[PDB]
DNA sequence: GCAGATATCACTCAGCACGA
DNA sequence: TCGTGCTGAGTGATATCTGCTTTGGGTGGGTGGGTGGGTTGAGGCAAT
């Protein structure tokens, strides 16, 4: 029926392997090792890390939206749209059973008060002066952040 | 590509429908003395369209009465049941 | 690959005259 | 008195098509990038 994100209420994190952990038990932790701007390559895309560095510039809570929820003036059906990108284009015709049978062209009409939202910031982080090497510039990564 | 959808005699005669105006109609409907035509007038017309949409959400309240007008002149079979409900009341 | 403005073709419906 | 087959007419959906930049300016940025470009001069006001 609908969507499985939309009921969910609950946000997962991950907390990085500790070292006294990975050398408890013979392991090597790479999550956990800090790093730093300059270390973070293309190599790492995709992977768990760490990343130490000081905190420059920090955005207002704003909502960015999971789940868009629409409502058909005819039917009295809601169609509920997963949205996983920076960019999404909104649906126009009802697309439910009951305008297909009948292929009636209802419009569906957004509604804020059923769709989900989660709080977004966008924050930079930059290297320690202990970090950059002779004759180099400080380097800024962007951060995400989303839930709590 | 995709035959329009049409109100045949098969829509009509269906469950929902002629059997469902039968069903219930004079228990919804109701024609007060003592309030205006007009509010009574609404009243029908209320009942009606609300059950038209049920049925043919497709055409709106004129154009389904007139639809209605057209295929009852038209079809057949609907002829034959509408013949059935008043030999029955004849009956009674 | 994607959205928008535009024009093309095909299918189905209400009127008409005649014949039953 | 009337029933139905033929016709012109008009939308609906779908085919090709152009376009997909655009733009001068710092509340559009520099993780969008310089083969997309931006080349003053007078007058007012703080510091002294
Ligand atoms: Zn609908």
């Amino acid at each position: 029926l609908f969507p499985p994100n939309l009921t969910r209420r609950y946000f997962l994190y991950f907390k990085p392997l500790s070292q006294n952990c990975a050398r408890r038990y013979r392991k090597k932790a790479i999550s956990s090792k800090p790093l730093s701007v300059r270390q973070i390559k293309g190599d790492f895309l995709g992977q768990l890390i760490t990343v130490r560095g000081i905190i420059t510039r920090v955005s207002d809570v704003k909502p960015a939206v999971e789940v868009i929820a629409y409502t058909c003036d005819q039917c009295g059906y809601e169609v509920f749209q997963e949205v996983n990108s920076r960019t999404f284009t909104p649906l126009s015709e009802c697309t439910s059973e009951e305008c297909s049978q009948n292929q009636t062209k209802g419009q569906l009409f957004m509604s804020t008060r059923a769709s989900k939202f989660s709080a977004f910031q966008e924050c930079k982080i930059q290297e320690l002066s202990q970090q950059v090497p002779v004759g180099h510039i400080p380097r800024s990564l962007n951060i995400h952040v989303n839930g709590t | 590509r995709r035959p329009q959808v049409k109100l045949t005699a098969e829509k009509l005669l269906s469950d929902k429908g002629l059997p469902y105006v039968l069903k219930n109609a004079h228990k919804r409907i109701r024609i007060s003395s003592k309030k205006n035509s007009y509010d009574n007038l609404s009243n029908i017309i209320q009942f009606y369209q609300l059950w038209a949409h049920e049925l043919f959400p497709k055409a709106k309240f004129k154009d389904f009465m007139k639809i209605c007008q057209t295929v009852g002149k038209t079809d057949p079979v609907l002829r034959e049941y509408r013949v059935s409900l008043f030999r029955d009341e004849m009956g009674m």
